[PDB]
């Protein structure tokens, strides 16, 4: 259920993102799942969620850059460049220390 | 905030002419100002135009255009607007003060918001030790005490009356006074300007390449000064590094920079009262510099009492030098300056009951007066900071017995 | 206008058979295609022919007070009208 | 350039090896506006002059009232 649920999302995610209508311009070949009783039923939902997982990553990584907002977040939040809070806080030491 | 660097007589300025090609080299600056292809901040000590030029925010001061001619033709961006040109020396100083505190206004107004002033100079330099001791004195009095002071003294290897009257006035308005020897630096050498200009450049590292902390010479400084009378730092480099034999770990830089063959400074059985490690490398690993610290508190005798912390920096490396292995600088606070000052005195009470040269200073009576309560009241700050540095020691300091 | 009503209709009516003869791919690509097409026409025409920024600039000369010499001869001489 | 969110995601991690219409359309060195915008534009722009700090009608009096009799103070 939850490899179902997170597919789907997945690959909707990607539409909206960048906006495609279809996976046409990619021109991969996919096979449908053939009847409900078919054996390969779990192989086939395993091979559309890794599928998905694969666009997302990419998606993620090398078009929308997360590795920089990593760093960013790590600068923002942590300081882990101290020079602009320290300016800050010496900007507004008489405030900052005020009811 | 930014930092303003005055750099008075001829070692002055070459040991600032290394010490500002070290900068420039770590900034990938060129030798006229342009920029080389930002995380780094160089605006803390150099000016940038809107023309992408950066000049240091040095002045020079010197008696003779010879050395300011040498440095200024081998660093072309140099500003020429910030050039310049015992008791005779402190006594021009007097007449050329109204043009040095315009001087010195220009470079604090072209600053946004000034931290400190540090200042390069030779306490064994004559006349030039004269017109920098007068600048301490113009500095501190215009600027009051909220801008603090560095001076990189440069300690001597008719010299004790020039040390010992430089040296009142060190003492006085200094606030922060790093001590080096020219028989130590020589000493590990077994030129001597590139050792000082190699510590003096790595003591800022955290302000020009900002990490988690230290992003402030304020944090620098007050770790290392306990009371204004102990104001005197003795550093320590290590100087095995980019050699095939360099230490493979920083856990062993952490314990061999501690040994007291590397010190700047001449030493017996010290006591230290105040440390802070250098460690500037691309990657630093963790657990190797816990386990130092842990190695090194054990180690080290602290006064009884001073906390007892050994606090360890983790610089970054500059991206304009190309992997090179990790290397580290060592600044410390002893009670080894008794040693020092102890022998300049001696030298000093030898040459004054012996009137050898006192004919070149007294002129008359009343410059004979003049001279010997000078030289009186210098005597005896000197031994008031040695007492000082000796009741650190003992374990009474913090008694009223 | 009319040559690129030509030149949309040899794709529309030629090469397909109408909107409806077309899959949703295609057709919001067609409409993409024309969206960029005209927009880049429109600014070649109000940020090229006329000069928007020109004029705009010289809305803010003449109503914003700028050439202040124009205005000081205007009141000069119009002092007694 | 209007920088925004739509614009930060770089498309080319997709292999998009075609471009269209064709390179016979310029690139105008001046952001594409629809009428709409351009009309918002100039209407933005116009009310931040109209309705700076200053120039709103804001001692519960509004600072146009006070410059104004100063205005009339100079005239008298």
């Amino acid at each position: 259920q939850s490899k179902i649920l997170n597919t789907g999302k997945y690959l909707n995610i990607f539409k909206r993102c960048t906006g495609l209508h279809n996976f046409e311009s990619l021109k991969e070949k996919l096979t449908t799942i053939t009847s409900l009783a078919a054996p390969d039923l779990e192989l086939k939902i395993d091979e559309f969620y890794h599928r998905a997982n694969k666009m997302l990553m990419k998606l993620l990584f090398d078009g929308y850059n997360f590795p920089s907002v990593v760093n960013i977040f790590q600068r923002l939040f942590l300081f882990a460049d101290s020079f602009q809070i320290d300016n800050f806080i010496d900007s507004t030491f008489s405030e900052l220390k005020r009811g | 905030g930014e930092t303003i660097t005055l750099q008075v007589g001829q070692c002055g300025n070459q040991v600032g002419l290394q010490y500002w090609q070290q900068l420039a080299t770590e900034h990938g600056i060129q030798s006229d100002g342009s920029s080389t292809p930002r995380n780094d901040h160089p605006e803390l000590f150099f000016t940038l135009s809107d023309s992408n030029t950066y000049t240091p925010r040095s002045i020079l001061i010197d008696m003779e255009p010879s050395v300011i001619a040498k440095s200024t033709s081998a660093l072309p961006m140099f500003n020429p607007r910030n050039v310049h040109l015992w008791i005779n020396g402190y006594k021009y100083g007097t007449e050329e003060e109204e043009t040095l505190l315009n001087l010195i206004d220009r470079e604090v107004d072209k600053c946004d918001n000034l931290s400190n002033f540090q200042l390069f100079h030779s306490v064994a330099g004559g006349t030039g030790s004269g017109v920098g001791s007068k600048m301490l004195e113009v500095i501190s009095d215009r600027y009051g005490h909220k801008k603090l002071l560095n001076t990189f003294s440069i300690f001597p290897s008719v010299q004790p009356y020039n040390t010992i009257l430089t040296l009142k006035r060190l003492i006085d308005y200094s606030d922060a006074t790093f001590v080096f020897h020219n028989d130590s630096l020589n000493r590990i050498e077994n030129g001597a300007n590139k050792l000082i200009a190699l510590v003096s450049a790595s003591v800022s590292n955290p302000l020009r390449f900002p990490g988690y902390m230290y992003s402030s010479m304020e944090s620098i400084v007050s770790n290392l000064i306990p009371t204004p009378d102990l104001k005197f730092l003795t550093s320590s480099i290590a100087p095995f590094s980019t050699q095939k034999h360099n230490y493979l770990n920083e856990y062993d830089m952490l314990l061999e920079l501690s040994n007291d063959r590397y010190k700047t400074n001449r030493v017996g059985d010290t006591s230290y009262i105040s440390m802070l490690n250098y460690l500037i490398g691309d990657n630093l690993d963790q657990r190797e510099i816990r386990k130092g610290i842990l190695k090194s508190q054990q180690r080290i005798s602290f006064v009884p009492w001073v906390a007892r912390s050994v606090l360890v920096v983790h610089g970054k490396k500059s991206p304009y030098l190309k992997n090179t292995n990790l290397e580290g600088i060592q600044v410390t606070n002893n009670t080894s300056m008794i040693d020092v000052f102890t022998k300049i005195l001696k030298q000093f009470d030898l040459l004054i009951k012996r009137k050898a040269y006192l004919n070149r200073y007294y002129s008359s009576v009343e410059e004979e007066n003049e001279v010997m309560e000078m030289f009186n009241e210098s005597r005896e700050s000197v031994k008031s900071i040695i007492d000082e540095y000796k009741a650190c020691k003992e374990i009474t300091y913090l008694d009223d017995d | 206008v009319n040559q690129y009503n030509v030149k949309y209709s040899a794709i529309l009516f030629n090469n397909h058979q109408g909107l409806a003869s077309m899959t949703t791919n295609e057709m919001i690509k067609l409409i993409d295609s024309q969206y960029n097409e005209i927009l880049t026409f429109l600014t070649q025409i109000i940020q090229g022919n006329n000069k928007l920024f020109t004029h705009v600039y010289n809305f803010k000369r003449f109503y914003f007070m700028e050439t202040n010499d124009f205005i000081d001869a205007i009141m000069v001489k119009g002092k007694d009208v | 350039n209007k920088n925004d969110q739509d614009l930060l995601l770089n498309k080319s991690f997709m292999n998009l090896s075609e471009i269209d219409p064709n390179n016979d359309l310029p690139k105008f060195n001046v952001n594409l506006l629809t009428i709409d915008e351009l009309v918002e534009l100039h209407g933005t722009y116009i009310d931040s002059i109209i309705n700076s700090s200053l120039l709103n009608e804001k001692t519960n009096i509004s600072y146009i009232d006070q410059i104004f009799n100063i205005l009339q103070t100079i005239f008298n």
